[PDB]
């Protein structure tokens, strides 16, 4: 029953440091340490820190030094990870893991992750009206495709079996 | 030709087992000390400790999965809390504060003492009173020219001042094993971690560690010898700390220029808080002075042994903490009554590569009042000021570093010292010590057999005794010569009176009830007494009731082992011995306890039946 | 055919006469897979307690 849930995707413009929450539950969270790893689309998993709860001892990679910062707060159960001066680069799928029992480099447990994605587009953004960002409500008198990604960055669909309801624009 | 089963009592066999251990520390005074660790509760050793060097014998001990660290640990936490739950509680001492500055010149002094007035309780329940006192930056935070002020504690966990009387000095304790248990003290002084150690001896309890809490640098530790060790459970995995230990200590002088005040105020009936009052002379910050060149000097001994696993020339770089709380990023150590907690960036800002003014260095030192020690959740102390001015003289004996990871590899590496853990600070004196259990019933083939059922001297100056277990690396042959030597050691004090006969002067555990080692004792005694008669229980069935050595007739079945009575007696260990006849050993015990002697009862008494 | 524990206790003086060892080895101790002693070794169980 031990399970660890991530916060929700975010987006964000190039230096704006996004904090990510992951909180356990169904152990003593005080036993085990916390591990933050990033996978890009089209790259294999990246490890980028770990922090144990008690004392809030961490370790960040090389090329995260002075870029990531991770705390943790006993009370609530849950370790935070703090990555300021975001770059279009690393944008991809955050996972927060925890070991094993067995004590050795391998992640038994992990969450459901967060999207992180880094650009510059408008965040205002049958046929389909730009709806940026992608996320979208297709409902027939109350078969989807996939999205596509234009240069812009903007966002257009189509739907064949409307009024697709908007985030953005809160209809 | 014919083998019978040999049953021999006494033989120095041991398994490694967890068993609670209990207390030994010299008596250094009659006295009110009061030392929290004991107050006088761990039985004193005997003047003289008795120290067996075993011949031939490679144990391996591995320190990580050790457990007698984790018993220390829980045993110095359960400690704490018999301490303190005495003491006067500062339940009304959450209150509203209204702080004003300390006087001082700000030219930035940025002075964390702050100066509070609050409503507080008297002796009397309808009287009130106000009172002033002095808290430094750490233990207040702000609640929305004087401000509102609360307890950092108010919010999450009740607090509890620790008694005035009881001093948090370490003082050496010495843990033992109880009677039929034994400790295995390596004496290899380039010792690793884990793996065998050539020259081995046993001791009953370990030389005395004196419990010092030491966040990034260990204090007052045994000191290495020649090189100094760098100890890790496996050094290419970061997760696991790095212990070290030197082999020259380090002097440091700490210190804490205010010359505080003690002002103890009535809060209750019979019951009195002591808060800070005027500050005489100079606001200074908490200061620790080490000289440069022993740092730069030992720096470079702790450069030249990290090259060893990672290669000759690559950059070896020490950098400052990463992160986390005030207890790991800083030196948190006690000193005089208060907790120091140094900035150790000074110590840690160096580049070495390959090869190739003699002042002190000083380290900005702040104090708090309010702690929790080990991270514990609902629980909080408020150590009492100490008056006057305070100095601190200590050695710095071993350093807990970190590897810093990341993607490039054999470019550079950085070690980040850190205090995650209280127990690696353990660890690093109880690495030459491991626990076992020694189990005296061995049994073995030989061609004597029972005295015939319708059937019914050398007086001393034998030679060159090993002690007790010292035949453990002997053959099976010259071991089986000392069987006395166990035998008197199975019960009671392995030495000197090492513990039925020390539990015997009066008031000792009477006063001590069931505080503490008051219950280790009687778990540890009642224990040696269940491992005796269980081997007397296990004779008593099996006939050799007063005999160390008995042939009983039982016939030694060749699938047991094909070797022959030369090869197995000639050249052969008792450890050894069991470990092939440890997959049949209970058979053995079984066939023996019934057939060998109990088939003789019925038939011996059927003999002269009527 | 022995009757472990306790079990000629139904039977004659002299068939019981000829099982002892029986319970000789459960006065003391765990009388069946590791009953007692044998289960107060496990270390911080008591201590802890
Ligand atoms: C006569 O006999 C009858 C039969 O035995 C008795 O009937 C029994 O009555 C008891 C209660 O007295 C019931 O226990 C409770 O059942 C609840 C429902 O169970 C669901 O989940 C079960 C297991 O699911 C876990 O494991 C499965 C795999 O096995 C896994 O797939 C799943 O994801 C999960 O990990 C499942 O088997 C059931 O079918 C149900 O789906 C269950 O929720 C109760 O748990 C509560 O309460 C208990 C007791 O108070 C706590 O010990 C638990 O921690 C949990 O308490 C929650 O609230 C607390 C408040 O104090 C929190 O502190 C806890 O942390 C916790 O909060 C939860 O959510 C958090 C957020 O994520 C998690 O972090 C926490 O971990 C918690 O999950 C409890 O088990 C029996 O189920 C019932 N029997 C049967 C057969 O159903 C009858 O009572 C007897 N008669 C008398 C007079 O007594
Ligand atoms: C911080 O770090 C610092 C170090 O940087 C720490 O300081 C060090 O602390 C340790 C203790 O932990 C000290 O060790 C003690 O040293 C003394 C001194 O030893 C010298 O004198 C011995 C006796 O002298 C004889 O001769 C003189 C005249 O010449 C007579 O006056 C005496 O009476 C004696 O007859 C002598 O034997 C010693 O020889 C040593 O050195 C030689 C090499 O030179 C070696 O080969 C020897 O093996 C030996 O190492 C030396 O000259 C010791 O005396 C202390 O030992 C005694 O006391 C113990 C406690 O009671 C006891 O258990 C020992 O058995 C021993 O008692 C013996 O000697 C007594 C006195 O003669 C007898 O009465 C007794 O019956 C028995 O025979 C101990 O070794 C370090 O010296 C000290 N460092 C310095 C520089 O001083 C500091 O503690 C650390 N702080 C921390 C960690 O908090
Ligand atoms: C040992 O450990 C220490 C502490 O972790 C490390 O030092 C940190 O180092 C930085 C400089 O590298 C210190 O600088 C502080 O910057 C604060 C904010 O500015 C940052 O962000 C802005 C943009 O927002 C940048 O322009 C700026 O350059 C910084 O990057 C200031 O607010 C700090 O002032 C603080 O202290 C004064 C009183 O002294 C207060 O009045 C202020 O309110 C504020 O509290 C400061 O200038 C920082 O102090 C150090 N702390 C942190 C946060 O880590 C060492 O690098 C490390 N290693 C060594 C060898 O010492
Ligand atoms: C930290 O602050 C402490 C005060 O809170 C300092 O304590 C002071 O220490 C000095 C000595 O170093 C004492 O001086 C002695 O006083 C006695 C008695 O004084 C009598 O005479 C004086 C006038 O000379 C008078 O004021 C007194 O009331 C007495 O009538 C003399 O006999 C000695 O010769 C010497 O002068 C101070 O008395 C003492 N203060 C207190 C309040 O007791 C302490 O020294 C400071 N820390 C450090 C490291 O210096
Ligand atoms: C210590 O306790 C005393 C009371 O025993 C405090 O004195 C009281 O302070 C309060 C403000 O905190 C005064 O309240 C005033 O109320 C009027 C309205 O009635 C309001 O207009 C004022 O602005 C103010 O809020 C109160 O009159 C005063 N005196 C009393 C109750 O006799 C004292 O402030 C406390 N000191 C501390 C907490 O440091
Ligand atoms: C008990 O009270 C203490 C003191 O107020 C609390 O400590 C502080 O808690 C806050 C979160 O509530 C920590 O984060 C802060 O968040 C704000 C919002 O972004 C930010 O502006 C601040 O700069 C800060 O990051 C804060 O670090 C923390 N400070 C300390 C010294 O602990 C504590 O959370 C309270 N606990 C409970 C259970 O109420
Ligand atoms: C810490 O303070 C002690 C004194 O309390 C210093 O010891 C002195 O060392 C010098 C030589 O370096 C000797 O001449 C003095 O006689 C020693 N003092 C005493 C009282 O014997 C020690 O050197 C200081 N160390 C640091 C790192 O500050
Ligand atoms: C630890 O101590 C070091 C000094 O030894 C601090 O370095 C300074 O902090 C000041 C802010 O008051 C900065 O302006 C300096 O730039 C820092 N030093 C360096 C070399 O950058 C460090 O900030 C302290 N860190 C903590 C957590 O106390
Ligand atoms: C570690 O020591 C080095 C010097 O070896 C410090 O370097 C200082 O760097 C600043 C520029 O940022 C120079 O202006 C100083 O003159 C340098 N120091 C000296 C003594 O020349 C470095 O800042 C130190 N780091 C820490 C964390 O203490
Ligand atoms: C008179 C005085 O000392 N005021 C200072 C104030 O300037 C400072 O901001 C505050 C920090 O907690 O401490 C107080
Ligand atoms: C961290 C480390 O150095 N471990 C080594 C280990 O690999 C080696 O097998 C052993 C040999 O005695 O010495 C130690
Ligand atoms: C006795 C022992 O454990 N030896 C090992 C050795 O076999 C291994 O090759 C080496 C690797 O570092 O570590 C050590
Ligand atoms: C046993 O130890 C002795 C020294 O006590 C040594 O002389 C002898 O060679 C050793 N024999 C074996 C087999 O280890
Ligand atoms: C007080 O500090 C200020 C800081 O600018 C300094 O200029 C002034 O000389 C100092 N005066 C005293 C009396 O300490
Ligand atoms: C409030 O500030 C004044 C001026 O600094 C001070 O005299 C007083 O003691 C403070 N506390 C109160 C009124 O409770
Ligand atoms: C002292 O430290 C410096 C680096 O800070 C180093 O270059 C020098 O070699 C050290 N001294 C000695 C004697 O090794
Ligand atoms: C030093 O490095 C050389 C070349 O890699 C190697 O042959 C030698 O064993 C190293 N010596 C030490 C003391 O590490
Ligand atoms: C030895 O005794 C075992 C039973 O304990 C039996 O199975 C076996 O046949 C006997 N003989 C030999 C030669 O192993
Ligand atoms: C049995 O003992 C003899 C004489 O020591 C020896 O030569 C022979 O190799 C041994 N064989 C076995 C199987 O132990
Ligand atoms: C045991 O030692 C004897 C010499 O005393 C030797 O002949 C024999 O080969 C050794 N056997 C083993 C297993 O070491
Ligand atoms: C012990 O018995 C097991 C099978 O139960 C066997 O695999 C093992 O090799 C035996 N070891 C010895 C030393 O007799």
């Amino acid at each position: 029953e031990v399970r660890l849930v991530q916060s929700g995707a975010e987006v964000k413009k190039p230096g704006a440091s996004v904090r990510v929450s992951c909180a356990a539950s169904g152990y003593t969270f005080t036993d085990f340490d916390i591990h933050w790893l990033r996978q890009a689309p089209g790259r294999g998993l990246e490890w980028m820190g770990w922090v144990r709860p008690l004392g809030g001892g961490v370790s960040y990679a090389r090329q995260f030094q002075g870029r990531v910062t991770m705390t943790r707060d006993f009370y609530i159960d849950t370790a935070f990870m703090d990555f300021r001066n975001l770059k279009m680069d690393d944008t991809a799928l955050y996972f927060c893991a925890r070991m094993g029992a067995a004590r050795e480099w391998d992640f038994q447990y992990w969450g459901q992750g967060t999207r992180v994605l880094v650009s510059s587009a408008s965040t205002k953004g049958c046929l389909v009206k730009d709806y940026f960002p992608e996320p979208v409500t297709v409902s027939w008198n109350s078969h989807t495709f996939p999205a596509v990604l234009q240069s812009s960055g903007l966002y257009s669909l189509s739907s064949v079996v409307c009024n697709v309801n908007h985030k953005p624009s809160n209809t | 030709e014919n083998l019978w089963v040999t049953v021999y009592y006494g033989v120095p066999v041991w398994k490694d087992a967890e068993t609670t251990l209990f207390c030994a520390s010299d008596a250094k005074a009659y006295e009110e000390k009061h030392n929290v660790w004991a107050t006088h509760a761990c039985v004193p050793t005997d003047p003289n400790p008795q120290e067996i060097h075993l011949e031939n014998v490679t144990e391996e001990f591995n320190m990580w999965k050790n457990n007698m660290v984790e018993q220390m640990h829980t045993d110095i936490i359960s400690l704490w809390d018999q301490s303190l739950k005495p003491c006067v509680k500062l339940t009304p001492l959450c209150v509203t504060l209204q702080c004003t500055n300390v006087t001082n010149n700000i030219t930035d002094m940025r002075g964390e003492l702050k100066n509070c007035s609050f409503n507080m309780t008297t002796e009397l329940r309808d009287k009130k009173q106000k009172v002033y006192s002095l808290f430094y930056r750490l233990d207040v935070v702000q609640i929305n020219s004087n401000k509102e002020y609360r307890l950092i504690n108010c919010n999450t966990s009740a607090i509890t001042q620790a008694c005035p009387k009881v001093s948090f000095e370490p003082i050496p304790i010495h843990y033992c094993a109880p009677a039929g248990f034994a400790i295995l003290k390596c004496k290899d002084k380039k010792f690793n971690g884990t793996g065998p150690c050539p020259s081995v001896s046993t001791v009953q309890c370990t030389h005395g560690i004196k419990p010092v809490v030491s966040t990034q640098l260990l204090l007052n530790g045994s000191l290495a010898e020649e090189e100094v060790m760098i100890r890790s459970e496996n050094i290419t995995n970061n997760a696991k700390n790095i212990l070290v230990q030197f082999n020259t200590p380090v002097q440091i002088n700490c210190t804490r220029p205010n010359n505080n005040t003690r002002k103890s105020i009535r809060i209750g009936p019979g019951q009195a808080f002591y808060a800070t009052g005027d500050i005489i002379g100079d606001i200074r910050q908490a200061h620790c002075n080490v000289s440069k060149a022993t740092w730069n000097e030992t720096l470079g001994k702790v450069v030249k042994q990290l090259r060893k696993h990672f290669g000759n020339n690559t950059i070896i770089r020490f950098a400052n903490s990463s992160g986390g709380d005030l207890e790991v990023t800083t030196h948190s150590f006690n000193c005089g009554g208060e907790f120091f907690y140094c900035n150790t960036s000074g110590l840690f800002n160096s580049t070495w590569i390959s090869n190739t003014s003699n002042d002190s260095i000083t380290l900005p030192c702040r104090i708090k009042q309010i702690i929790n020690m080990w991270q514990r959740i609902g629980q909080a102390m408020y150590a009492p000021p100490i008056q006057g001015v305070i100095r601190c003289v200590s050695n710095i004996t071993g350093l807990i570093l970190t590897r810093d990871g990341g993607s490039t590899n054999s470019t550079t590496e950085t070690f980040r010292p850190g205090g995650g853990d209280m127990r690696d600070n353990w660890r690093s004196e109880l690495y030459k010590y491991k626990v076992v259990k020694i189990e005296p019933l061995g049994v073995a083939p030989t061609r004597a057999k029972r005295r015939v059922v319708g059937g019914g001297s050398a007086v001393g100056i034998g030679a060159v005794f090993l002690g007790f277990l010292g035949a453990a690396g002997s053959t099976m042959g010259a071991a089986s010569m000392t069987l006395t030597v166990q035998a008197r050691n199975l019960l009671s004090g392995i030495v000197q009176q090492q513990s039925n006969l020390l539990r015997a002067p009066e008031a000792q555990q009477h006063l001590l009830k069931l505080t503490v080692w008051g219950i280790k004792q009687l778990q540890a005694r009642v224990l040696a007494v269940e491992r005796y008669l269980r081997d007397q229980q296990l004779l008593g069935i099996w006939g050799c009731s007063g005999k160390l050595i008995c042939t009983t007739n039982v016939p030694w079945n060749s699938s047991w082992s094909n070797r022959n009575l030369s090869e197995i007696w000639d050249n052969m260990t008792w450890l050894q011995w069991d470990k092939e006849i440890s997959n049949y050993t209970q058979i053995i015990y079984g066939l023996l306890e019934e057939s060998q002697n109990q088939q003789e009862k019925n038939e011996q008494d059927l003999l002269a039946l009527d």
